[PDB]
DNA sequence: GCGCGCCGCAGACTGTCT
DNA sequence: AGACAGTCTGCGGCGCGA
């Protein structure tokens, strides 16, 4: 029990075996690389009654339970995919919403479609809002078009409720709605946005083809630009890049999908939508045809493939995803856009007033001397006692008049004279409309606001003329280090030895903390600039993204009770929801990727708009229960470790630490060895995950390149001892055998379900030289199956105990879920069983039935009305708990007694 | 030091003696210069425009003041509550708005001292008294009007603070060279100062929030004013910020107020003729310039005529947005001399285009 | 007759029934309502007219406030404050500001306390009265008398819409060599409105030691000692002047000056909704100098009952229908000064023909 | 890793202004 | 009959969507 701080075996505890000879070789190996003296106190025992598990072993138990639900949905799949479609309806209609059509053109009117297994998609007119335009439903006994009212003239002018189709077939059955992209078609299914939870499931044929037969980013590059470097192209006809009238052809094969070049939907008219409706719907109706045929060649593969109902299960619960807004959403918006507005005005406003006083040079020739400002042009050119009201206004008049005589011309050929060239080419005419006070129209990406702040990088012009991105500006009679160093570059240039071949996208962002790249000595307004832009670089990027995601408020009839008359209701709010629009499976590691959330977004500082994980609050009488997970990456890679070369989480130094190993106290393994090694100013996390993804040597040093001014020669003689430390090579602390063993096995790849990777990777006629894609999504992967397997769990627990919520988000190796306030504490204990469950059935796959105390259970379970990184963080706005109410949330690390699960205590 | 003594040479500050720090803060500064008495013209009128004419809801107080001598602005405000609410209309969202100016205690040299503080004082009443969101709508307001008009607009911050009865509250603090200074105050006085005021009924002090009639919250936004203009001349010039020798070799002493908030705009000036005939087409174009809303400096009254480098260094430390000059050629020609605060080159043009491109450009600078 | 329960409905819970001709010409009164305080502003900057565009070198000074001064150190709760002490402090430095020329002033508008006794005790008065000091040489001081005297008689009767009644009267001269006084004939007979007083340089020589070194500016390349001639105004209202007589005209004031009366924004959309018809005049409140007083937020049609009477309270010099009938064809504007005349609004009515008809009569 | 947008920038012509 | 304002237009780079 006390071998290695594991705690007993609450399950399972019939057999239990510690092994032979394994346990000798184990402390060997630690008597190396590591001091293996650590008293490791105990964590204090926490004994509680489990809720019964079926089937005598967890495997079962989690089979059980993923096979207890799905099952009306894998039945509902199976009755689509038996189904002979006819194939098509000659006669389109409006019909005042859903109407229903057989196999022949016949107009009939039907409020909603009573069918179990559907296909559905939407498309939408992105010139008018978001609001969903047209939408035909498949289903064996009908076809089901919806048409979106458009008929109807007026509009809601935005604050969508009730606008979009209905599906919900209302209790007074369990759907499976299968489609393209079904996450976006989920934004427009009406009830999915409602407080409570539905029975209907997504699945998505883009995460059928990226789950098997996907493409890796680089893969997708090379089947695009192809429509050692070399190697067999069987892969390159296998997959595709998930985009239809591409993946058709793959699966079904026959004619290609057509394609309109017009556009009509993204940057068409509103009128142009209103008529040519029948070619339209003839192209969506093709669309959804097209994707029922490939989810029906793709389910039996898939479920071959991918045959442990956890996977599906797990896939079913990331289709349903719940973002409240509680109405500060329109808020946060107007204010980011606001702060963005201002602080570029202020941006603009300092580089006019370096732009002036620059101007206030040429007065006896102050230029030439400036490294900065002397290549310019700087160049002139020039071509009553009485009362006596008149004989004033009487001779402005005449002169006024006199503009005629000797003027050089009636429209101003001279653009401010006197001024010089490049001031004059930072002015905007004298014409009314389009004048603008001062050197106006002046911007970052002009090669005039560089050599007006100095930028600290000696000489800096950024004179585009053959610099090829950079130049002699980093370190060592002029040719040596000199603060001027810029005349006659082209003989003698030196400096960066590359040239030409980094990614250069928005590389300069970092390296102004240290690594020169300072705005100027001065401090008033040069380094305000570039300090501006730190903060407004993330709203610039992604304002796109953030602003136009689509809101729908729930009316007071949509409410529910709880909502309601509660303290914190207000009349005048209306209460609204985002679905994420994640797809289940968007890399050949099948984690959900979407653009805007999932992503590493904390509430940073020195940030404008980084608070969008915050103001996802929920409604009033909810609260959001959730935990993020601890650092898991390393722990799949160590018992991958573990049962390879020995057992009991000890065979490697790997196996040894990283779980009782702290980061208030001692070395955790994540940080400390790599800050001992190297320099890794908060870096090192990259640098363990690039290891652990078995990048390689030369992704490593490019990575450090970046990070210092450290030469080529000096990065392979020294610092580099990192590879040649952690890993002894090709068969120390690191090993690759068993990740390595598992890239070559064909069919056996997930160690815990069993999930095959793509058919682009497999070892049958297609080699990999580069050997790091397959062994990254192996840990990738194996933290995908463990986080379907926390998401098998706790269903069930909200079912046979009445716990309302279940409305799961997977942001970054955490997880949230909408859960009442009554039941905060119960949603808390049941994570915890989650998280010990998960942990159990990980270790169990890949070797014994006992687990450590330290990772049984998380160090602290969220219970908050928002969502955000800790409990006790703000955002960098100048005022969070003011205005919008906050309660600043609890950790709750510890339950509140060991009283069980059940309303009775 | 220097900042100073550039003030009282072109009489931004009130006199010579007296003139050191933490005596114009206290208030018992002898006054502000003829130019100086601008810039609180200018300021309390893009106060009043931002607060009171834009805002539908705000309207001004009763003249209050009509013993001791008035010092916090506030007591007069809640005193005429009860005709603020109009009998024709009895909204309680809208508030009352003040500019004035209030005496306070000054100790520590000793005899006690009177000093004097401009004080505008936005008095607002929150129809609920848990909103808190107006509270932060007017923190909102009254940051980027301050960081409007400013050089460096980052150096007005503010704080959270709290007090007994745990009011919630924020304090505007501009950074001046010797350390951060109270600008303006945002405070929850939290109904009390009300019923202390009326403790006899609570019928009247009720007020109509939709349609339920409910006991409003009062919350207290009090600024300064001369220690905001003693915050924008600092902006401007240089606060010891940039300091160095390459940052700036170039020795000009130059007051870059914003155009909107600049005392006096353009300075007329007569050289490069003896005729005398300048001066009737410069008093022509002197009342052509006025009832624009543009001040002009009549410098070319003046019979002496120093070097103009000396005279572009005094409208530069005038705050001069345009200089004027007229030659004999302006009588031929009509092309007059422009030269401008922020760039120091002057060009010609005529004097037709002069009225239209000034108002432009303060129209302008107003907007952006 | 009174004026100021029967035409000014609009006034204060402090002292509302007592209010007469006493209280009213001394400053024991509770201050002016919204309406008084912008109609004092407005007042202010047409007095502040004669500082900018009368600029024979005259320039703005700020007085201490103090009601006793500056303390009273060295010599053996004041009688009068009147705002010329202040200019002769600041006499030195705005002589240093011109290169020494004689002919110039000093205007200030600000607070002055004035104790009030024999009440029919020791209250403040703050008449907030403006001054003018005027510095001038001794020679010409008749002259500058005469044209200020002329000059403050052209702008006190400027607003003025009766003949007379701004009198002037030499009276006596007691303080200096001679001086004038401005008498507004309200119903209780004639009281001050302005005075002139021609100091002479006893005050400034009395201020200052007995030598001279800052003192005496040039005029004429000849040193001569500075007379004084103050010019103080108590900035009292012609609302007396605005309501001559109610007789059939049922109780209309004039707005020669009002801030009220020249307004907009009334109407708060023709439908119960859409206010942004009348609202979206807003424009007139930016780059302008337009004063309109939100009636649409009012939203009280049963209120706006009785228009003929309503149009003697309210009086926003327009209404929008409440009828759905002329919500197109681009005009609401009506009943326009005294005669409805009913014309598009556009271009026409709205932000022009407003900023016209003020600045004609500012002219005239 | 690619492709199609959106800006900067330097032409080569165009069009009055002489 | 020159000559320098401006109007498309071919280049480099940045950047964001798969």
């Amino acid at each position: 029990m006390l071998s290695r701080g594991l705690h007993e075996q609450i399950f399972g505890q019939g057999g239990e075996m510690p092994g032979e000879a394994a346990v000798r070789r184990s402390v060997e190996h630690l008597q190396k690389h590591g001091l293996w003296g650590q008293p490791a106190v105990p964590l204090p025992d926490v004994e509680l009654r489990l809720p019964p598990l079926y089937g005598d072993n967890l495997d079962q138990h989690f089979r059980l339970l993923a096979q207890k639900q799905s099952l009306p949905y894998l039945e509902a799949a199976n009755l689509l995919l038996q189904a002979q479609l006819p194939p098509k309806p000659p006669a389109w209609a409006w019909a005042e919403g859903w109407t229903r059509y057989g196999p022949e053109g016949e107009a009939v009117p039907v409020a909603i479609p009573e069918e179990r297994a559907l296909v559905f998609d939407v498309e939408v007119c992105l010139a008018e809002g978001t609001c969903p335009t047209l939408a035909v439903a498949i289903s064996p006994s009908a076809w089901y078009s919806w048409c979106s009212q458009r008929l109807v003239e007026e509009r809601y002018s935005w604050t969508s409720q009730l606008s979009p189709a209905d599906l919900i077939p209302l209790e007074v059955q369990e759907q499976l709605v299968v489609g393209h992209n079904v996450s976006f078609d989920r934004a427009h299914i009406r009830e999915q946005y409602l407080i409570q939870g539905s029975r209907m499931r997504f699945l998505d044929t883009m995460s059928m083809h990226m789950a098997i037969s996907g493409l890796s980013s680089f893969q997708r590059s090379l089947w695009i630009a192809a429509k050692p470097a070399i190697s067999s192209w069987d892969w390159l006809d296998i997959s595709s890049v998930n985009s239809l009238a591409e993946v058709h052809r793959l699966y079904v094969g026959g004619p290609p999908l057509e394609k309109e070049p017009r556009e009509l939907f993204v940057k068409g008219t509103m009128k142009d939508i209103r008529e040519n409706f029948q070619d339209l719907m003839q192209y969506c109706a093709q669309d959804v045809w097209a994707t029922h045929e490939v989810f029906q060649q793709q389910l039996p593969l898939f479920l071959e493939r991918c045959p442990h109902p956890v996977t599906l299960a797990g896939m079913l619960e990331m289709g349903v995803s719940y973002l409240p807004v509680n109405q500060n959403w329109e808020r946060y918006l107007a204010e980011a856009q606001g702060t963005y507005e201002e602080l570029q005005r202020e941006m603009k406003k300092s580089l006019m007033d370096l732009a002036n006083d620059a101007c206030q040079l040429l007065s006896g020739e102050r230029y030439k001397e400036d490294p900065w400002l002397w290549d310019l042009e700087w160049d002139l050119q020039e071509f009553s006692e009485e009362e006596e009201f008149q004989q004033d206004v009487m001779a402005r008049a005449c002169l006024q008049k006199l503009k005629g005589t000797t003027e050089l011309l009636p429209k101003r050929p001279q653009h401010l004279p006197g001024h010089p060239g490049w001031y004059r080419k930072l002015c905007p005419r004298l014409d009314d409309p389009a004048w603008t006070p001062g050197p106006s129209l002046l911007s970052l990406q002009m090669r005039v606001t560089p050599k007006l702040m100095a930028l600290t990088w000696d000489g800096f012009p950024l004179h585009y003329s053959e610099r090829h991105g950079w130049g002699y500006l980093v370190p060592g009679y002029n040719d040596v280090d000199i603060p001027g160093c810029w005349f006659f570059k082209l003989p003698h240039k030196d400096g960066n030895s590359c040239n030409v071949g980094s990614p250069f996208a928005k590389d300069f962002l970092p390296k102004m903390e240290d690594g020169t790249l300072q705005a100027g000595p001065g401090g008033a307004s040069g380094p305000r600039a570039l300090e501006i832009n730190k903060m407004i670089s993330f709203w610039r990027n992604a304002h796109k993204r953030i602003s136009s995601q689509m809101v729908v408020w729930l009316p007071r009839s949509a409410l529910p009770r709880a909502v309601i008359r509660h303290p914190d209701y207000d009349e005048e709010g209306l209460y609204g929801a985002i679905l994420p629009q994640v797809v289940t499976a968007g890399t050949i590691t099948r984690r959900a990727v979407e653009p805007t959330w999932l992503t590493a977004s904390n509430a940073r500082p020195d940030r404008v708009g980084s608070e969008l994980k915050a103001m996802v609050q929920a409604p009033p009488g909810y609260t959001l229960v959730g935990a993020d997970v601890d650092s898991q990456e390393l722990w799949i890679a160590a018992v991958l470790g573990d049962a390879h070369f020995a057992g009991m989480h000890g065979c490697t130094a790997f196996g040894w630490m990283t779980l009782q190993g702290r980061k208030s106290r001692g070395t955790d393994l994540h940080s400390k060895t790599a800050t001992t090694v190297g320099i890794s100013r908060e870096h090192a996390k990259i640098f363990n995950y690039g290891r652990i993804y078995g990048a390689g040597q030369p992704f490593a040093e490019r990575l450090l390149m970046q990070f210092n001014h450290r030469l080529t020669q000096q990065e392979a003689a020294e610092k580099a001892q990192q590879m040649y430390a952690a890993t002894k090579g090709l068969r120390e602390s690191e090993m690759f055998n068993k990740l390595e063993s598992i890239a070559t096995s064909d069919i056996p790849r997930t160690p815990v379900l069993g999930c095959c990777i793509s058919r682009a990777l497999e070892p049958s006629a297609v080699q990999e030289e580069f050997m790091t894609s397959r062994v990254n999504w192996v840990v990738q992967s194996s933290a995908v199956d463990y986080l379907h397997l926390m998401l098998v769990a706790m269903k069930w627990l909200f079912e046979e105990f009445a716990i309302d919520g279940r409305f799961c988000i997977s942001i970054h190796d955490e997880v949230r879920y909408l859960v009442r306030e009554e039941d905060r504490y119960r949603a808390a204990l049941a994570l915890q069983i989650t998280n010990l469950l998960t942990r159990c059935m990980f270790a169990y796959k890949l070797g014994l039935n006992d687990l450590p105390q330290s990772v049984a259970f998380f160090s602290a379970v969220d219970i908050d009305r928002c969502l955000r990184k800790e409990v006790t963080m703000d955002c960098k706005t100048p005022s969070n708990p003011t205005g919008m109410e906050r309660r600043y949330g609890i950790p709750q690390g510890e339950a509140l007694d060991i009283y069980q699960i059940i309303e009775l205590t | 030091a220097l900042l100073e003594i550039c003030q009282r040479r072109h009489f931004l500050s009130g006199s010579k003696q007296q003139l050191s720090r933490d005596s114009l803060l206290s208030g018992c500064h002898p006054g502000f210069g003829p130019l100086g008495v601008e810039l609180r013209k200018n300021l309390a009128a893009e106060w009043w425009t931002s607060v009171v004419v834009f805002r539908e809801q705000v309207f001004p107080v009763d003249a209050l003041h009509h013993g001791k001598l008035r010092e916090n602005l506030l007591h007069g405000a809640l005193e005429h509550y009860v005709n603020c609410l109009d009998l024709v209309n009895k909204r309680l969202p809208y508030g009352l708005a003040q500019i004035g100016v209030c005496f306070h205690p000054v100790f520590d040299t000793g005899v006690k001292s009177i000093g004097e503080k401009t004080e505008a004082s936005l008095v607002w009443f929150t129809p609920p008294r848990t909103s808190n969101q107006w509270l932060d709508f007017w923190l909102r307001h009254r940051l980027q009007w301050w960081r409007k008009f400013a050089m460096s607009p980052s150096n007005f911050s503010s704080s959270d603070c709290q007090d007994e009865e745990g009011r919630k509250g924020n304090k505007l603090y501009y950074n001046f060279p010797w350390g951060k200074e109270l600008i303006e105050t945002l405070w929850n006085l939290g109904d009390h100062e009300l019923l202390h005021m009326y403790p006899g009924n609570v019928s009247k002090l009720h007020g109509r929030d939709g349609r339920k009639n409910v006991v409003p919250c009062v919350l207290s936004v009090n600024g300064d004013l001369d220690r905001g203009m003693l915050a924008y001349l600092y902006d401007s010039f240089q606060l010891t910020e940039n300091s160095f020798t390459r940052k700036k070799n170039l020795h000009r002493k130059v007051l870059k107020l914003h155009p909107c908030l600049a005392p006096i705009k353009v300075a007329l000036d007569v050289g490069r003729g003896p005729t005398l005939e300048l001066r009737q087409v410069c008093q022509g174009l002197f009342n052509e310039l006025l009832e624009n809303g543009i001040s002009v400096w009549p410098g070319y009254l003046e019979t002496m005529q120093s070097s103009l480098e000396q005279l572009y260094s005094k409208y530069d430390e005038m705050s001069i947005l345009f200089t004027v000059l007229v030659t004999e050629t302006t009588l031929e020609n009509g092309l007059i001399h422009l030269r401008s605060r922020d760039t120091t080159m002057k060009e010609m043009m005529h004097i037709s285009k002069l009225k239209d491109f000034l108002i432009k450009y303060i129209s302008s600078a107003k907007n952006v």
